[PDB]
């Protein structure tokens, strides 16, 4: 339901990102963290690549520390640019988005 | 009340008198720019005698400074056609009639 | 793929660290610019209250919605004019700080008739340095922010971001100032001197 | 309120090639002139009088289209603002007829002639017929665009186009200071009659679709060479600079020899004499400088297009063979000219397509050169009337002289490289013009 | 609809301003509804004077610019029947104009008629030079005034009565057209409103109003904007036309002999069949 939401950018962006931080949380169980990293994987699947930018440049700042925090950060990064490579590559950019 | 501006010219010389048949060819349209009567769409000429107020008066003058093969422009002010009552249905009242005529012959 | 800005800081929660220049001395033989650009960019302010359409008044007032006391030189205080040459102070402490060493090529020298603009070009050296103080102007308002706002440590403003990672939008506010005082620097002549690669050589 | 119907005839429209038009710059003359004879008309073929009208359009907004349109159709010349008509009687312009006196007014009619005269510089437009002036002339309008000679007419009509030269013989001398239509026509088309925009067309098995139709601009005859007032050149291609008009003119020279010309103090291409065929040492200095202003142009738009050049080989520069004219193959004074030897020489694609845009930059230098002098476009050369076949943007040139200019400028950059000096080919920038 | 102290109203809103996607470009803006002047034109408190309104031939409309839309993007005044000039970069130069001179055996010019498709005036012209602050507090409401028995066409910028004026044959049709570029959500208001002692364009556009001075606005009374690509239908058949080289004195012939006739539907109020 997140795909048409450019309307409320603001508070989609502000969701995006208080998920990812309670992601980077301590004293959170194993059980409960992948929980809240498939929240984030999902919603990053249906919402539009020009939504993400925001999440994007936080995600810029922590990755190439690799750290143990590094793992899900990479998959959602690989899953993001293998979905939307179009938007980034083809000059007229991916249908519709 | 008939200004007559030629369109081509005829032999001259030859004009209609009273009691002569004569036969035009016709495109009649309102000043504005509307047509409502033309002899070319029934493909047959039209014939009047001058002097017998078959047609309108304008027609009268009009017809009678034009010579055998002359195509003339005949603007005809409302007095010198319907004028006030006009023709119902066709023509509006206190209208000035633009005519295309030639004359084709005379018998 | 060709990155407009094509420079890096190579360095390396975010910690905005500033430069370090209240330690060293300040030199003051340009003393002639320092004080003159410190008042002119308040007085360039006078010049914006004009374009507000709203002109400027000796009272202290909210509803003018502009500054309330400003005042021409004639009856403006010189207390309001002692206080505000501090940012451009550490200002021109902070682009000499880096390595940065001016010198004055040239020997010379109520409405502020010589216009400062933004909207003209510069080589791209020298800008570069600019965009640099830009960051240094972004760091320290980054820290100054974030020290009022760790006193939490739940959360952080959505501009404690790094330099290059925010986009134009936001940079405007620190890209602006850094050129405008350039451009100060352009037309007077005031050398300040410490690449050379082409797009092809810029692709990904 | 309710709607009219009413049957109209189909007017068609016809011009030929011929397009002219003003702009700042531009190599356009600005006077021009034709004629069209009535032949055969007949008054009434159908029960709607015969359409006939003269006149000029523009290219950039007349477009009839048979059938429906403003007012009852049958739009033709003067029907809308982008073109203006005279059927005999009226001036049609913007879909309003305005008569006009002549003497003798008369509808179009077999064995009348009708002038046109188009003058730019106004503008105005100006008819006669059969000699005699028409008293209305359409003055003030826009000139976004290419004027053409067209004829709109309906079905019983015989005309013919008078555009002078071979493509008519004028019936009247035109007006002083106009020039016959015929000599507009482009290098690169030939002459001919076309409808306008027409979007069908009769074909061996069948009706063709056709599309849209490239069309000229007004801005297309307007040359527009390169920027070079960064005169900056660095002093090895300064010092080379002089010495590249020495070259250039011993190929210029040497190319003349193959055309039959000789050493003579008098310069002219019918007598085949030219000072500067003996050599280039013994051509005089100052006429070796005439061409050394497009000389330093030439290296110039090298930096002006982005090349990279720079004094790579010097020792090159000094042991180099020169190509000699043959004894048997002499001029009149009999000495060896000598143009340095450059068959060794090769160049990349890339230069290739930097010798082109160098060729393009000069023809457009010099164009301008003479539009500032007052030269225009003529297909006839017309020296003391300054009408040049040639005075045309280089893209418009035709392939002939285009290779012509093309081989010179390959001379140079050879000259270039046999001085072992790198030319690095700029990484072309492209672009989208959208003419349409 | 028309309150007490406002007239009725034709308002143009941008849907998407602002947003991603949006579309911003030149907008031609029409009234579905000419206004024909006299065949022929006549020889050389706040509160309407009843024998003075009944007898004017003066018709007021009016558009009022919103706050936030730029006068310098709006173009207000009549277009003629044949404006079909789609432009991306329009302005007041790229008007068709012609001007047909008419004189006597020896010069002598004695009639100078001025035609042209378009008659508007520039909303750039009736801003002042302010320092800034160009979106003003005030909306621009740039009225129109058309005389039907002299053919005389003027405009108020702010109530105050512009220099530009334009001057037109009888029996010409003019359509009410606003030319805007969209800077705001807001973009544009025609006012169909009147003045003191000046008839509202509802009695102009229809025979039933000429002497009723309450502004009314008719269903069929809507904007139209400019299309620049529509259906047509390609004819059947087409005229065979003979072009050929008559010869070097000859030149070029033209030649075409097979009549056609097609049956034309025509719309009396866009002239244009
Ligand atoms: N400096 C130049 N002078 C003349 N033509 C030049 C020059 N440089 C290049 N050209 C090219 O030469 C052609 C026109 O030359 P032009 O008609 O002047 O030759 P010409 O009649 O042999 O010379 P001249 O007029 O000196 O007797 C064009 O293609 C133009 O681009
Ligand atoms: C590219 O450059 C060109 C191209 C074409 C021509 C010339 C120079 C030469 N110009 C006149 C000229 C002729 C000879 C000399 C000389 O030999 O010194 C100098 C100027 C016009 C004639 S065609």
């Amino acid at each position: 339901l997140f795909a048409g939401t450019e309307h409320r950018a603001i508070m989609v962006d502000s969701m995006l990102h208080t998920v990812y931080r309670l992601s980077r949380g301590r004293s959170l169980t194993k059980a409960q963290r992948d929980v809240i990293e498939d929240c984030l994987m999902a919603l990053c699947r249906y919402i539009r690549p020009s939504m993400l930018q925001h999440l994007l440049r936080r995600l810029v700042f922590d990755v190439p520390i690799l750290n143990e925090f590094a793992k899900m950060p990479l998959k959602l990064l690989t899953n993001h640019y293998e979905r939307c490579w179009k938007y980034y590559c083809l000059p007229t950019g991916w249908a519709n988005f | 009340g008939v200004q007559v501006e030629t369109i081509s010219p005829g032999d001259g010389r030859t004009f209609p008198k009273r009691g002569q048949t004569c036969v035009v060819h016709y495109t009649g349209m309102l000043e504005d720019g509307k047509k409502f009567d033309s002899s070319r769409d029934r493909n047959k000429p039209f014939k009047f005698m001058l002097g017998k107020q078959e047609v309108i008066r304008g027609w009268e003058e009009g017809v009678a400074q034009m010579s055998v093969g002359q195509r003339a422009k005949l603007t005809i002010s409302p007095d010198y056609a319907y004028g006030a009552t006009g023709h119902p249905g066709i023509i509006p009242p206190h209208a000035t009639l633009v005519f295309d005529v030639e004359l084709l012959k005379l018998e | 793929y060709v990155d407009a800005s094509y420079s890096s800081k190579a360095e390396k929660n975010f910690d905005p660290r500033p430069v370090e220049t209240l330690n060293v001395i300040i030199p003051e033989k340009l003393d002639s610019f320092i004080n003159k650009f410190a008042e002119y960019t308040h007085e360039k302010w006078a010049f914006d209250k004009i374009q507000n359409n709203w002109s400027y008044g000796e009272n202290v007032d909210e509803e003018l919605k502009t500054h309330p006391m400003l005042r021409p030189y004639k009856t403006f205080s010189e207390k309001d004019k002692e206080i505000y040459r501090w940012p451009i102070k550490e200002s021109l402490k902070a682009m000499i700080a880096w390595e940065w060493t001016i010198e004055k090529a040239r020997e010379g020298e109520y409405n502020p008739q010589p216009p400062d603009l933004s909207g003209v070009t510069l080589s791209r050296e020298l800008q570069a340095m600019a965009e640099q103080l830009a960051e240094n102007y972004h760091n320290t308002w980054g820290r100054k922010k974030k020290q009022e706002l760790e006193a939490k440590g739940g959360g952080t403003h959505p501009l404690l971001v790094p330099y290059d990672t925010l986009t134009a939008k936001e940079k405007a506010r620190d890209r602006e100032k850094a050129q405008e005082l350039l451009k100060f620097l352009q037309m007077n002549g005031y050398a300040v001197t410490r690449l050379d690669t082409s797009s092809i050589e810029k692709r990904f | 309120l309710l709607l009219q119907t009413n049957l109209i005839n189909y007017v068609t429209s016809i011009r030929p090639n011929i397009f002219v038009g003003r702009a700042e710059g531009s190599t356009q003359y600005g006077k021009w002139y034709f004629e069209v004879m009535v032949d055969e008309v007949v008054p009434f073929l159908t029960a709607q009088a015969t359409h006939l009208r003269v006149g000029w359009a523009l290219t950039e907004g007349y477009s009839p289209y048979p059938g429906g349109g403003e007012g009852w159709g049958g739009n033709g010349v003067g029907d809308d603002l982008y073109s203006y008509g005279f059927d005999g009687l009226h001036l049609w312009t913007g879909h309003v007829a305005r008569p006009v006196t002549s003497p003798g007014q008369h509808l179009l009619a077999p064995e009348d002639v009708v002038s046109c005269c188009l003058d730019l510089s106004v503008p105005s437009i100006s008819f006669r017929i059969n000699g005699c002036p028409v008293q209305g002339v359409f003055e003030a309008f826009n000139l976004d665009g290419l004027f053409f000679p067209v004829v709109s007419f309906s079905a019983g009509v015989k005309v013919r186009f008078l555009l002078g030269g071979r493509h008519g013989e004028f019936k009247f001398l035109p007006p002083p200071g106009y020039a016959p239509c015929h000599e507009a026509v482009l290098p690169r088309e030939r002459l001919r009659l076309e409808p306008i925009k027409e979007y069908r067309r009769e074909g061996p098995r069948g009706p063709h679709l056709v599309g849209p139709s490239r069309c000229l601009s007004h801005t297309d005859f307007v040359p527009c060479p390169v920027d070079t007032v960064q005169i900056v050149l660095p002093p090895h291609l300064e010092r080379i600079r002089e010495k590249l008009a020495e070259n250039i003119h011993e190929l210029w020279a040497l190319t003349r020899i193959e055309q039959g010309w000789t050493y003579g103090p008098v310069r002219d291409d019918n007598k085949r004499l030219h000072p500067c065929l003996v050599n280039f040492h013994s051509l005089p200095e100052p006429e070796r400088n005439y061409n050394l202003q497009m000389s330093g142009e030439t290296l110039k738009t090298l930096l002006a297009l982005g090349c990279h050049v720079g004094m790579a080989d010097e020792k090159a520069e000094d042991n180099l063979k020169k190509t000699k004219l043959p004894k048997t193959y002499m001029m009149s004074n009999g000495y060896k000219p000598a143009p340095l030897d450059l068959s060794h020489v090769r160049l990349t694609p890339a230069q290739t397509t930097l010798v082109d845009r160098l060729a393009e930059n000069g023809h457009n230098v010099w164009a301008r050169d003479r539009v500032a002098q007052g030269w225009s476009y003529s297909a006839v050369q017309d020296i003391p009337a300054r009408r040049n076949p040639r005075l045309v943007p280089y893209r418009l040139l035709d392939e002939a002289t285009k290779r012509s200019n093309r081989d010179s400028l390959c001379q140079a950059v050879r000259t270039l490289l046999g001085y072992g000096y790198n030319i690095e080919p700029p990484d072309q920038e492209p672009s989208q013009v959208e003419n349409q | 609809d028309g309150t007490v102290d406002t007239p009725p109203c034709l308002r143009l809103a941008h849907r998407t301003w602002g947003s991603q996607n949006s579309l911003v470009e030149m907008l031609f803006l029409r009234l579905s509804l000419p206004v024909q002047f006299h065949q022929h034109f006549r020889c050389t408190d706040n509160r309407d004077d009843p024998e003075i309104i009944l007898n004017t031939t003066t018709y007021y409309y009016s558009v009022r610019v919103f706050a936030g839309q730029e006068p310098s993007c709006v173009w207000v005044g009549w277009v003629t029947p044949d404006y079909h000039q789609h432009d991306m970069n329009f302005d007041l130069s790229k008007v068709r104009a012609v001007t047909v001179t008419m004189g006597d055996e020896q010069g002598n010019v004695h009639s100078s008629l001025k035609c042209s498709n378009c008659y508007m005036v520039w909303g750039g012209d009736f801003v002042s030079p302010g320092q800034q602050g160009r979106i003003s507090h005030t909306d621009l409401v740039i009225g129109c005034l058309v005389d039907l028995a002299t053919g005389l066409m003027t405009f108020t910028a702010n109530g105050k009565e512009s220099n530009t004026f334009f001057q037109v044959e009888p029996n010409t049709k003019l359509f009410p057209a606003v030319f805007v570029l969209p800077t705001h959500q807001n973009v544009i208001q025609f006012e169909l409103g009147k003045q003191k002692n000046i008839m509202p364009l509802s009695a102009a556009m229809f025979l039933s109003e000429r002497k009723n001075p309450a502004p009314q606005c008719p269903p069929r009374l809507e904007v139209q904007m400019l299309m620049p690509v529509s259906w047509s239908r390609m004819p059947n058949h087409f005229l065979q036309v003979e072009t050929r080289r008559a010869g070097e004195r000859l030149g070029w012939a033209v030649q075409c002999q097979d009549p056609l006739t097609m049956m034309a539907l025509h719309i009396p109020e866009e002239n244009r069949c």
